[PDB]
């Protein structure tokens, strides 16, 4: 009976934990985590990526 | 070249920038990591291949 | 030695490194340092920072 109600909280949950799991993402980068990014490149190389 | 000699490296300690201040190396180029960096992190392997 | 600049021998040396720092092996000197607890600090764990 409560589906309406739930389906927005599984749909607020949802729309969150997408947006969590797009920071895994590389998106055409060397890696997904900026500190490795940083830790392993220089500036002038780093911003790219 | 076509038998290039492959040596792994693991358990010890690796002074990249001794290396890189060691002799007239021609081309040093880095992909993925600058050398000045590379004393700054630690690698799960390297392969040396010659 | 009479050859070409472009024709002379180079002695090619590739490093590649296997990045995973799970079971982290090989490692620049890097001095460590004492362990702080409890207190908001700047860790580099194994080269995880």
């Amino acid at each position: 009976a409560l589906g309406k109600l739930q389906d927005v909280v599984n749909q607020n949950a949802q729309a969150l934990n997408t947006l969590v799991k797009q920071l895994s993402s590389n998106f055409g980068a060397i890696s997904s985590v900026l500190n490795d990014i940083l830790s392993r490149l220089d500036p002038p190389e780093a911003e790219v990526q | 070249v076509y038998a290039w000699n492959r040596k792994r490296i693991s358990n010890c300690v690796a002074d990249y920038s001794v290396l890189y201040n060691s002799a007239s190396f021609s081309t040093f180029k880095c992909y993925g990591v600058s050398p000045t960096k590379l004393n700054d992190l630690c690698f799960t392997n390297v392969y040396a291949d010659s | 030695p009479t050859y070409g600049v472009g024709y002379q021998p180079y002695r090619v040396v590739v490093l590649s490194f296997e990045l995973l720092h799970a079971p982290a092996t090989v490692c620049g000197p890097k001095k460590s340092t004492n362990l702080v607890k409890n207190k908001c600090v700047n860790f580099n764990f194994n080269g995880l920072t």
